[PDB]
């Protein structure tokens, strides 16, 4: 039983770890947003490098 | 008959001290014991499973 509570305590911490985990992958989603928004103005390089 | 050994005597006051010393060991603490621990286990197991 002792053991059985400890492997309770260890799905919930690693729910916990879910949710961290889950935080932390809507912010790079909010990371994934904002480099589209700089993906938005082109800065093409000049037509005549060359 | 025979051998003086009869078959039954009775009662008798030094022999009524072991008869009511004599009981039947008991199992109520052993009985408790187990239906917490079923009853327990039964708790655990309820939200144990996993959803």
């Amino acid at each position: 039983r002792d053991e059985v509570i400890k492997k309770k305590n260890q799905n919930e911490y690693y729910r916990g770890r879910t949710k961290k985990l889950q935080a932390t992958i809507i912010s790079t989603k909010e990371d994934f947003l904002r480099s589209q928004e700089i993906l938005a103005q082109t800065h093409l390089p000049e037509k005549s490098v060359f | 008959n025979d051998n003086p050994i009869p078959k039954s005597v009775p009662l008798h006051p030094k022999s009524g001290k072991y008869f009511h010393n004599l009981h039947a060991r008991d199992l109520s603490n052993i009985y408790q014991q187990c239906y917490k621990q079923i009853d327990e286990t039964i708790n655990q197991l309820v939200d144990s499973t996993s959803p």
